[PDB]
RNA sequence: UCUCUCUUUGCCGGCUUAGAUCAA
C-alpha cells in the first residue's frame, strides 16, 4: 500500500519508456518520494533484470545503501538477501541469485578496474549523486566511457539538485531525456531581515523566542556554523526556560552533530508528550537522510562549516562557509512536509543575490591521490584524457603526482614502478599505509602491520566520555601505556583484545569502542585476502619484542611525516613546518626528540598532528641515504 | 564560567558560609561558590 | 621503567600542575633548570668514582689501546640533546615541495597547457588567505577601524613584560605606518 | 526538582566543607595517636600470644 | 524527561544544610580496652 | 522512707601590612 501512495507510480509507465527509449535517463526528484525504493522494483517488474540480468543501484553511503536494501528486501517479501542485497566498503552480503544490488562507489571502482566493461550488469542506477562524492563523479567519468563502449548498457540518474543541463550537455543531448517529477510541498514564505546581522546566534535566539510566544505549536529546527555554538544554545535555552512564561511552552533543547553518538542523535526521535516543543540544534546533519516529522519553522544561519585540505602543506582545516542557493533552498523546503511552515533567514535578499548557486563537487575537494591510483591502474598515462566533469586544479594533480613519485610508486617516467606500484593500485587503502603493508613480506612481520593499518583505517579504538568517569577511563588505559607512543599502545590493546574472547563486557570496562575493532577485523582479513592474491603469507609474526624493524617498515611508509622537539615545546617537521602535538596523544609532554605521526589537523592558530608515535635518529638517517 | 542569576542553592550555601566565616572573609566563602567572585558575594550579601 | 603513576596529571592543564617532580619530590637540580646544587653534590665527581685504565705502548700493546669515542664519556642529559640536535641532510624534502622533477611530470601529462587553467577549490584556497568569518553575518560589512592584526638575555620567565621591556633602540616601520599623500581640502 | 549534577556536587561539596572544622593539618596528631595505639596492641597481643 | 523546572515543595534551607553536615559526626571512637592479665601490663 | 521520670537550677591559644595572595 505504502508502495501505490507514493507519487512515482504514477509515472512508472513513462519511467519505463525514458529508461527504455533512452541510453541515459536525468531523474530529478525530492528524497522519499521513491526514487530510491521504488525505481528498482519497477524496473525488476518491467522485466529489466530478467534472464541473468542485473540491476546494479550505487548508494555512496553505507548506512544508506544498507538500510535502502533491507527495506526493498522487506517491500518485496523476500528473504534478505536472496533477492536484494548490499555490499558496501569492506562489507560484502550478497548472493548470486540476488537480482537488486546496492553497491558502494569504490567497490564498482574496483569491479571497473577488474572487469572494463561490466558484462555482467546490464543496467546501472546512480543514486544520491547530488553529494558529488569524489568516488561518485569519478565512476560517473567512467560511466561515460563504458556507455560510450557499451550500447546496450543502461544509466538512471537520481539527483536531489538541479544540474540536469550540465549530465546533458557532459552526456550529449542527444543521448540524454531531462525529465523532472512534480512533487508537492506546501508553500513555505520566507522570512528575511531589512538589516544585515551583527550576531547570528543572538538573531535565531530572538526569532526562535518570538516563535515560541507568539506561534501555533511546532518543532523548530535551527541551522548552525558548527559543534562549538550548540552548547551555547543549550544555556541560552536553559536560561529561557528558567525565565519561560506560563503563556509559552516547554521548549527543550536538542543537539544533533556528527560527533555524537548513536544514542544521542536517537535522542531527537523521541517524542515528548504534553506541551513540549522541540527545539533542533543541528549544524549540517538535518539535511539529508534526516526525517523528524512536525517541522514547522526553521531559521538558517546562512554559516556551514567543511573540511579544505592544502596539498603544499597536507593539511585539512574545518572552515565556516556562506551556504550555497541550493543549501538555502532545501533549508527552506526542509520544513513544511506535514503542514504549512515558514523560513526566517537570518539575511537580506540582496545578500542571497550574490552566493553561488551549488557546492562544488568532492572529487574537487578531497586528496586526489586515490584518484590518481585509480586512473593509472586502468592504464590512463595522460591523465588529461579522462572525461573530468570539471576539471581538477592542475596544481594538485601535479602535487598528488609528486607526492606519488617520491612513494616510489611512481617512476621517472610517471609509469607504475616494479610490482610495487600495480599492487599499490590494486590497494583500496592510501599509498602510505599500503607501503608498508606490501614491504613488511620483505621483514617477516606482516601481522603488527596488518593490525596497525586495520586500526588506522577503521579509526578511533578508545572511547572517551565527557563525564568523571574520563579518569576511569584514564585508569581503564593505564594498563597499557606504552613508553613508545600510541601506535604500539594500539597494537597491545588489539592483542589483548583479541586475547580477551571478544568479551563486550571487557569493552565497556576498558571503555574501548568494539565497532570500530569489528571493523578492523573485517579490514585485515580482506587485506589478508589482498596480500594472497599476490601469494604473500600472512603468518609472519616477528618472534622478539624488538619492534625497530615494524619501525623502519612504517618509517619507509611515512616517509614525509617526520618532526624533532623545538625548544619553544612545538615540532619542526622536516618540510619547515611548526606543528603542535594533541592533547589527547599519550607523549603529550614527554618531550621525546624525533617524532613521527600520520594526520595532520589545522587550527587557526596551531597545527595538531595525530597518531603520535617515536623514533630514533640513526634510522631515519640510515633510511634516508638509501 | 562566572557570574549567573544567584540560583536559591547558591544563595542558602552563601547564608550558611556567612553564620560559619563572618562578613569579612569573602574570598574564603566565594571558593564555595565556583561560579561566584568575593566581589560578587560581597554585593549580594550587602544587597540583597 | 614504569613511566611512574601517570595518574597524578588527570586533566587540569599547565596553570594548575603542581610541580614537576624528579623522583615523586618538589625540588629543582642543576644548574640551568633552576636547582641551588649541581653535579653530584655540588661537585663534579660521581657516585662510584672514575680511574682511568691501564696504559702500554709496544707498538704492538698500544693496538689494544684504542681510540676514544663520543658516546663513552657523555651522559643521558648529554646523549638526550645529542638526539635532539642532529638535524642535518634533508635535500629530496626541499627539492619536491613549498616543481623541477614535476615538470618532467607535467611532460609525461602532456600539459600542453599555454594558458594555464584554475578550478574553484583555487578560489577555496584564496580563502586561506581572506578569513575564517569572525561569527557574524552573511551580509555584516565590519568596520575598517576594528581590525588588527634584538637580543639579549630574558629578563626572567616569571618577570613578566611591560613597557619596561622593549627595544629603546628603535628604528622598525619604515613606511609600512606612513602614508605616501594626503589630501589637503 | 533535579538541579542538574554539578549542583549537587557543589552542594555536597559545601556540606563538607561546613563541618570540617578541626582545622587543617591536626587530622595529623590523632593519625599519629591511632597508629600508635594499634602498634601498641599489636605489641601486648605478640607478648600475650607468647 | 529530567526537565521539571517545577519549583521544589521544599526548599533547601540553611539550617537543613547545617544539620546535615552535623549528621557527618559519629559517636567518639571505641577502642578494644587493654586487658590486664598480670602485675606487668598493672605496673 | 524507697524507685523511676520530668521540671526548676547559679553555673565551670596571642601579635602584624583584615599576616599576603588565589582563573578550567
Amino acid at each position: 500500500i505504502q508502495k501505490k501512495l507514493l507519487p512515482i507510480t504514477k509515472y512508472r509507465n513513462q519511467l519505463l519508456y525514458a529508461v527504455e527509449q533512452n541510453q541515459i535517463t536525468i531523474v530529478l526528484g525530492h528524497t522519499g518520494c521513491g526514487k530510491t525504493t521504488q525505481i528498482p522494483q519497477f524496473l525488476y517488474e518491467a522485466g529489466w533484470a530478467s534472464q541473468n540480468g542485473i540491476i546494479g543501484c550505487t548508494q555512496p553511503r553505507r548506512l544508506v545503501a544498507k538500510s535502502v536494501s533491507e527495506r526493498v528486501s522487506l517491500e518485496l517479501n523476500s528473504p534478505p538477501g536472496s533477492l536484494c542485497g548490499y555490499s558496501i566498503q569492506f562489507d560484502h552480503n550478497v548472493s548470486e541469485k540476488t537480482k537488486i544490488k546496492y553497491m558502494t562507489d569504490g567497490i564498482l571502482l574496483n569491479e571497473i578496474f577488474f572487469d572494463p566493461l561490466l558484462e555482467r550488469y546490464s543496467i546501472v542506477i546512480l543514486d544520491e549523486v547530488h553529494e558529488r562524492t569524489l568516488s561518485t563523479d569519478l565512476l560517473l567519468g567512467v560511466l561515460k566511457r563504458i556507455l560510450e563502449k557499451r550500447n546496450d548498457f543502461r544509466l538512471v540518474l537520481s539527483s536531489a539538485s538541479v544540474d540536469a543541463n550540465k549530465l546533458s550537455q557532459f552526456f550529449g543531448q542527444d543521448k540524454v531525456c531531462t525529465m523532472s517529477i512534480e512533487g508537492k510541498l506546501f508553500p513555505v514564505e520566507t522570512l528575511f531581515l531589512q538589516k544585515p546581522t551583527e550576531n547570528y546566534v543572538d538573531s535565531a535566539i530572538e526569532t526562535v523566542i518570538n516563535i515560541n510566544s507568539t506561534y501555533p505549536p511546532g518543532d523548530i529546527l535551527v541551522f548552525l556554523s558548527g559543534r562549538k555554538e550548540i552548547e551555547y544554545c543549550i544555556k541560552k535555552i536553559e536560561d529561557s526556560l528558567i525565565h519561560a512564561s506560563e503563556d509559552c511552552q516547554t521548549l527543550v533543547p536538542l543537539p544533533l552533530h556528527a560527533g555524537l553518538t548513536v544514542d544521542e542523535q536517537m535522542r531527537v526521535f523521541n517524542i515528548y508528550d504534553g506541551d513540549f516543543r522541540k527545539v533542533i540544534f543541528s549544524t549540517n546533519i538535518a539535511e539529508t537522510s534526516i526525517t523528524i516529522d512536525g517541522i514547522v519553522y526553521v531559521v538558517d544561519s546562512g554559516f556551514n562549516k567543511q573540511r579544505i585540505y592544502n596539498p603544499y602543506t597536507r593539511t585539512s582545516k574545518l572552515i565556516n562557509v556562506p551556504i550555497s542557493k541550493s543549501s538555502a533552498i532545501q533549508r527552506s523546503g526542509r520544513a513544511g512536509r506535514t503542514m504549512r511552515g515558514k523560513v526566517f533567514r537570518l539575511y537580506t535578499e540582496k545578500a542571497y543575490s550574490l552566493m553561488k548557486e551549488e557546492f562544488e563537487a568532492d572529487i574537487l575537494n578531497c586528496d586526489m591521490s586515490p584518484l590518481v591510483l585509480f586512473l593509472k591502474g586502468l592504464g590512463l598515462k595522460n591523465i588529461l584524457q579522462f572525461p573530468f566533469f570539471v576539471r581538477p586544479p592542475t596544481v594538485h594533480l601535479m602535487a598528488a603526482l609528486e607526492d606519488l613519485y617520491l612513494l616510489g610508486v611512481l617512476d621517472e617516467s610517471g609509469n607504475l614502478t616494479d610490482p610495487l606500484g600495480i599492487q599499490i593500485s590494486n590497494s583500496f587503502l592510501d599509498a602510505n599505509i599500503s607501503k608498508a603493508l606490501l614491504t613488511s613480506n620483505q621483514f617477516g612481520c606482516t601481522h603488527e602491520i596488518l593490525s596497525i593499518a586495520s586500526i588506522l583505517t577503521a579509526g578511533e579504538v578508545f572511547y572517551n566520555p565527557t563525564s568523571s568517569s574520563k579518569n576511569d577511563a584514564f585508569v581503564a588505559h593505564s594498563s597499557f601505556f606504552a613508553n613508545e607512543g600510541d601506535i604500539i599502545t594500539a597494537l597491545n590493546v588489539f592483542e589483548s583484545f583479541v586475547g580477551n574472547k571478544k568479551d563486550l563486557q571487557w569493552c565497556r570496562k576498558n571503555y574501548l569502542n568494539y565497532q570500530t575493532l569489528r571493523q578492523a577485523l573485517d579490514i585485515r582479513t580482506h587485506l589478508v585476502r589482498f596480500l594472497n592474491k599476490f601469494s604473500i603469507p600472512t603468518a609472519q609474526r616477528l618472534p622478539s619484542s624488538d619492534c625497530s624493524k615494524i619501525l623502519k617498515c612504517l618509517l619507509d611508509g611515512f616517509v614525509r611525516n617526520v618532526a624533532h622537539l623545538q625548544n619553544d615545546g612545538s615540532y619542526k617537521t622536516i618540510g619547515g613546518k611548526q606543528v603542535w602535538l594533541d592533547s589527547s596523544s599519550v607523549l603529550h609532554e614527554k618531550k621525546t626528540p624525533w617524532i613521527m605521526y600520520s594526520s595532520a589537523v589545522e587550527s587557526e592558530t596551531q597545527i595538531f598532528v595525530k597518531n603520535i608515535s617515536k623514533i630514533e635518529s640513526f634510522w631515519l638517517d640510515k633510511y634516508y641515504k638509501r | 564560567l562566572k557570574g549567573g542569576a544567584w540560583k536559591n542553592t547558591e544563595d542558602e550555601i552563601l547564608k550558611a558560609a556567612v553564620s560559619k566565616y563572618g562578613k569579612n572573609q569573602w574570598a574564603r566563602i566565594s571558593s564555595l561558590l565556583v561560579r561566584k567572585t568575593p566581589k560578587q558575594c560581597k554585593a549580594r550579601w550587602y544587597e540583597w | 621503567f614504569d613511566l611512574e603513576p601517570s595518574r597524578i596529571n588527570q586533566g587540569v592543564p599547565v596553570w594548575k600542575q603542581e610541580a614537576r617532580d624528579e623522583r615523586n619530590r618538589k625540588r629543582f637540580h642543576g644548574a640551568f633548570t633552576g636547582g641551588f646544587s649541581a653535579g653530584y653534590f655540588n661537585t663534579v665527581g660521581s657516585k662510584e668514582g672514575w680511574q682511568p685504565k691501564s696504559w702500554k705502548s709496544s707498538r704492538n700493546e698500544n693496538k689494544s689501546v684504542h681510540g676514544m669515542t663520543i658516546d663513552d664519556i657523555m651522559d643521558e642529559e648529554d646523549r638526550a640533546d645529542q638526539e635532539l640536535s642532529k638535524v642535518y641532510t634533508s635535500k629530496i624534502n626541499t627539492i619536491d615541495t613549498s616543481d623541477s622533477i614535476g615538470e618532467k611530470m607535467l611532460k609525461n601529462l602532456g600539459w600542453n597547457g599555454h594558458d594555464f587553467v584554475i578550478s574553484p577549490f583555487q578560489g577555496y584556497y584564496d580563502d586561506t588567505k581572506l578569513t575564517n568569518q569572525a561569527y557574524h553575518g552573511i551580509g555584516y560589512q565590519a568596520d575598517d577601524v576594528f581590525q588588527l592584526e634584538r637580543g639579549g638575555f630574558g629578563s626572567g620567565v616569571l618577570n613578566d613584560d611591560g613597557i619596561e621591556d622593549q627595544d629603546i633602540y628603535d628604528l622598525g616601520a619604515p613606511k609600512m605606518r606612513y602614508d605616501k599623500s594626503i589630501n589637503i581640502t | 526538582i533535579d538541579m542538574d549534577e554539578d549542583e549537587k556536587e557543589m552542594l555536597s561539596e559545601a556540606r563538607a566543607r561546613l563541618a570540617n572544622t578541626q582545622g587543617k593539618k591536626a587530622k595529623r596528631k590523632d593519625r599519629e595517636k591511632q597508629l600508635e595505639l594499634t602498634r601498641r596492641l599489636s605489641h601486648l597481643q605478640k607478648r600475650r600470644e607468647l | 524527561r529530567v526537565k521539571n523546572k517545577n519549583p521544589a515543595p521544599i526548599q533547601i534551607s540553611a539550617e537543613q544544610l547545617l544539620r546535615e553536615a552535623v549528621e557527618r559526626q559519629d559517636v567518639a571512637f571505641v577502642p578494644p580496652k587493654i586487658n590486664i592479665t598480670d602485675l606487668e601490663e598493672l605496673q
